[PDB]
């Protein structure tokens, strides 16, 4: 497939970075007080 | 003249000999290529497929 | 004399258009096997990348769980 390797490096791309983000979401919503 | 039309037979009867060989070898490495990418492709989707599996 | 030179010529004329053919044909496949190798070395520069990218966020993580174990 034209450019799946080009498709595939951003839907990593986007995926990981939404995991890490909701990860970061959760841990700061354990926090309401956190400085 | 006769012999240079002879001899341009058997230059051309070499040639053509190694450039079918040559053919047969570059098939075979695109084959190896495409393989290799097909590879490639199914490395990319694991990553895929580990990222998925995160949700569930 | 003209009919024996005439199946010489003929002779090398054959020759000579599958001779172009088959060039024509070298020159093609070697073209789509650079193609291939080009693409075949992107892709893995890419996923070196990708693969030192999550893991020097493994290694951050690691350190973290480690030092907010004790």
């Amino acid at each position: 497939l034209g450019d799946f390797f080009r498709k595939s490096k951003e839907k990593i791309g986007k995926e990981f970075k939404r995991i890490v983000q909701r990860i970061k979401d959760f841990l700061r919503n354990l926090v309401p007080r956190t400085e | 003249s006769m012999k240079q039309l002879e001899d341009k037979v058997e230059e051309l009867l070499s040639k053509n000999y190694h450039l079918e060989n040559e053919v047969a070898r570059l098939k075979k490495l695109v084959s190896k290529l495409e393989k290799q990418l097909e590879e490639a492709q199914k490395d990319y989707s694991e990553i895929e497929g580990k990222l998925e599996q995160f949700w569930h």
